[PDB]
């Protein structure tokens, strides 16, 4: 039952400056204090092994801050994260550059990923031809779609072998053919027990891919259990949303502003 | 001591990774160009050209520094001069420019100023091959000397590395001192002995006495002394060697503890 | 009946080089001839007053390239393609600075798109109300998340009016309280006639928003007509080639790439 | 005589839409920065006192020309040349940065240059208004001369213009040019009356005849009769002024013919 990644108390602020002179201002003097703008507060989470988790939520809730302090991209202000192996991020946008072509693109992104090279050498087939993309894998990536940008991205980053994989919101612009090798990849990354995240607005392919869900609001954990539990509540708010009146509406979203706004 | 000891691991630990991103940056800024790396060399050739018009054809009326020719003395004092620019310049920006592309990876971020540098040290590198087979048609041909090159050649790679190791930090927390970088460098040029060498026995003599301070003076008067003068430079000196020594420590250590220092908040400042 | 948009063998080619040097050599010489990709060929089509339309096919088809030619910003290389009144065209990623607060990019947006002062000074107000922001309109856009660029993007081009709409791909982020109010906008839409194209990979939405389906196959309108006819051949096609081996699919698009590649 | 026509007719249709472009250039330009527009007048301000170090205070041993003061006649002289050298190094680059951008929507692609040129315009007024200001401690104050700035101010900004809008498209088609335009621009700082003025009579005296056929001193020498010499400049000297007149109109026009003649076929080659 190994914790693959465990969460404690994280905490992320940021300090709100109308002006870059207020934020002089501050800097001249440690005695000056602005509002302070919470993207997460107090957020414990314990992830198993094999475990799908979905992350369902509203616009501007923090799914994706919670991605990157994973990843460890992010610092925590407060509180800690850990995680037993490896952590791989899939994001919507791969970082690839437009002058380079599709073989220099695999090398420049495994290296800085940190392979030796020797790797390198015997992984490049496998990507060329998951890619799909055949003689454009010689010219620059700037000529190719959106699409083919993404399938060059997911392969590369597919084929080294994460021990926990976080995929967010990266499957939306991919057609149903590479959706389904997809779901197949995901099906044989479920074998080895290593822990997956999905972050999709597509609740079809969340239904299809997931097995466990965490919805969060305003910067906090609301519900974190069994998809059959969590996903009919998240359902039941939208519709409820879709209900209300454009003035409760407005003031839901003021009342969450204010929540999460303060001067400290 | 922990800062200097963990990115002095870094980068002895990452030097092929230094290498190839420096090899991949240099295939990338000269991407669209009909004659490609080849603009890495013909830049600074043509300007020596210009310096030597000005300087060497207008004023001086084309007379001799110490018997040698005015040609060959700039031409020898002024190859460094564009590697050391342009590297302190573009490593003053590299991590504000480089920082979001790996982040989201795990990946030492101590490299990312000198693998920068790396990409500008081959031009310095074929220039002054080029300046040395140049130098032939004179009369002047390589001796035992040149053998100091080595010592000297990889010291003013440290000088830079050095300094951009700090500024690149700085450049993170004050945007501001990017700019004021481009003047200073401005200022090195011309209080220094590679257009001009201070008469002396005056207030000109003050001005040498404060030329003497910058690096820049002794990077060019021991490549002279190596390639030119034919003269064991650190034998009269060694003094100049000793304070230049201390000055890259000092700027490899306060620059290190710097960056270790905020490496964890970059991206708030950022 | 008036046709909105007017298409007339519309043709794109596009220029494959490997290096740049060969560049120069087809420069220097103008007997030189290299391999053409054949992004379009032989485009008819005809675009009626009140309609939505919805482009449906695999990575690599062409759509985007058809939505850039019809909104101008490419030029076809062989034929012509006429629009009633002007054209205006929302994409994935909407073109926003970082740096700029949301205000600023309000007025440099509808500057750039050609509006005068006078009007942007009338039309700011239900700007700021339709984004939802709130306080983060001050900020700059770079704080924002992904879904708060989407929706002020979505809120400064819905806002002017356009006589014909061409949204790509732009409603993959939002979630479903803004997919419903666009819903209502194009709702709204409709009602004055204008003509729609909508792009998305979401079968759902294009059931629930679309009336006409245009299916592209390899750079070549495959089906034009009603959605109630096309659809289901798409979702065939689909199927049939979820069905097929490894090897055939791999066949199937090499035959592909042949028939677009030629030396001319 | 279309393409002339054309260019004319959007430039003066879109007079606001050039201006309000250039004042969000600046704004973007200088976002980050602590002191923000005020690196507008430091950047040239500070780069002048190392041009009076070097070249007055070390050559020239600080001696008189025409009986002014070196300080105030270099300042007079170099008002104009970091704007002139800006506006055209980034007008250069203006469309293949831009033309992103603004391609989706409809808005007409020769004010690229002229906005970016627009963003440039500015500082050089401040300056100028400064260096007029500063002028006055001498003991020198306006007259009625200076009424001659009234024809002599705009016409540096048209001919900066003109050639960007020249320069800009050659940009698209071939990469190399934007890294060639630096070079030409240093000669033109050297072979320019605003740091030294020909001796004349000799090889100096061959050395001004070339000098006559750069706009860079008539532009200077203008600025100098009318702020300081207190003299109707276009009496003596309206064959350069002729001159001048025909060189910006043959740029204007070969600029537009290229421009209207390659822009639908930009994205191709971009
Ligand atoms: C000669 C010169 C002085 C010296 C000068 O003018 N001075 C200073 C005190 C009095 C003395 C004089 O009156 O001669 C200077 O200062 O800048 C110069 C600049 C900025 C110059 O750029 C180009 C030339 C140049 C190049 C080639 C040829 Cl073939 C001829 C010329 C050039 C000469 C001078
Ligand atoms: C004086 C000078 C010559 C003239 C020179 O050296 N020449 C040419 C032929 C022989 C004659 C000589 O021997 O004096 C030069 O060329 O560049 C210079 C550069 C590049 C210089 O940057 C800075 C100074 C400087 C600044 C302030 C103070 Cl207080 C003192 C100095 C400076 C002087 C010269
Ligand atoms: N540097 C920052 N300063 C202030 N607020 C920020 C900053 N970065 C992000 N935020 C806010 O933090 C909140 C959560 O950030 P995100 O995780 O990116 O949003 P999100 O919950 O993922 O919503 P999505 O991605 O559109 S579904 C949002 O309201 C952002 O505007
Ligand atoms: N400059 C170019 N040179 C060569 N081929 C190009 C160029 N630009 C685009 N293409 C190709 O033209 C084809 C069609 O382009 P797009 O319209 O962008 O693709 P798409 O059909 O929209 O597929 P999507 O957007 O991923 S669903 C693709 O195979 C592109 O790789
Ligand atoms: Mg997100
Ligand atoms: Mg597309």
């Amino acid at each position: 039952m190994n914790v693959s990644v465990n969460i404690k108390n994280v905490t992320k602020e940021y300090r709100i400056y109308r002006t870059n002179k207020e934020r002089m201002k501050d800097a001249l003097i440690p005695k000056h204090k602005n509002k302070t703008f919470f993207a997460l507060d107090d957020i414990s989470l314990k992830a198993y092994e094999g475990d799908v988790i979905g992350l369902v939520g509203i616009n501007g809730s923090g799914k994706s801050t919670l991605s990157n302090i994973i990843g460890g991209s992010l610092s925590p202000t407060v509180g800690k994260v850990d995680r037993n192996g490896e952590v791989s991020v899939i994001a919507i946008s791969a970082g690839l550059s437009g002058q380079l072509t599709g073989i220099e693109n695999i090398e420049f992104k495994m290296l800085c990923m940190g392979f030796k090279r020797k790797e390198i050498k015997a992984m490049t087939p496998k990507i060329i031809e998951f890619s799909e993309l055949g003689e454009f894998i010689y010219q620059p990536v700037k000529k190719y779609s959106s699409g083919m940008r993404a399938k060059l991205g997911f392969s590369i980053n597919i084929t080294v072998n994460p021990d926990i994989l976080v995929i967010d919101e990266a499957l939306s612009v991919g057609d149903q053919t590479f959706a389904q090798k997809c779901l197949d990849k995901i099906y044989e990354f479920k074998e080895q027990n290593k822990t997956i995240f999905f972050v999709s607005h597509n609740l079809g392919q969340v239904r299809q891919f997931c097995t466990k869900i965490a919805w969060i609001e305003g910067g906090k954990l609301k519900d974190y259990g069994e998809l059959d539990d969590v996903l009919p509540k998240y359902e039941a708010f939208l519709n409820d949303f879709k209900k209300k009146s454009k003035a409760e509406q407005k003031e839901f979203r003021n009342k969450l502003d204010e929540s999460r706004f303060v001067i400290k | 001591m922990s800062a200097i000891g963990t990115v002095f691991k870094e980068h002895v630990k990452n030097f092929y990774l230094i290498q190839r991103l420096a090899q991949f940056q240099v295939k990338i800024i000269n991407h669209s160009n009909y004659l490609g790396v080849a603009w890495e060399l013909i830049n600074p050739v043509m300007q020596i050209m210009v310096y030597w018009m000005v300087f060497g054809l207008g004023i001086r009326s084309n007379a001799p520094i110490h018997g040698v020719p005015f040609v060959y003395w700039l031409l020898v004092g002024i190859s460094m001069w564009f590697f050391i620019n342009q590297g302190i310049l573009e490593g003053t920006k590299a991590i504000t420019q480089k920082f979001n592309q790996v982040s989201k990876m795990n990946f030492p971020l101590s490299i990312i100023p000198t693998y920068i540098v790396t990409s500008r040290f081959y031009g310095h590198l074929g220039l002054l091959l080029l300046v040395i087979i140049a130098c032939m048609f004179t009369g002047i041909y390589p001796s035992i000397h040149i053998i100091q090159l080595l010592i000297y050649v990889p010291f003013c790679f440290f000088l830079t590395a050095s300094v951009t190791l700090l500024t690149s930090t700085l450049g993170v927390l004050v945007r501001d001192t990017q700019m004021l970088m481009q003047a200073i460098l401005r200022i090195l040029f011309y209080f220094s002995p590679i257009l001009w060498l201070p008469k002396n026995h005056g207030i000109s003599g003050l001005i040498h006495e404060m030329m003497k301070y910058n690096p820049v003076y002794f990077i060019a008067e021991s490549y002279r002394a190596a390639i030119l003068y034919h003269e064991w430079y650190f034998m009269d000196h060694w003094k100049l060697m000793l304070y230049n020594f201390g000055i890259v420590a000092i700027f490899f250590a306060i620059g290190a503890y710097l960056h270790m220092k905020y490496r964890d908040q970059f991206a708030d400042f950022l």
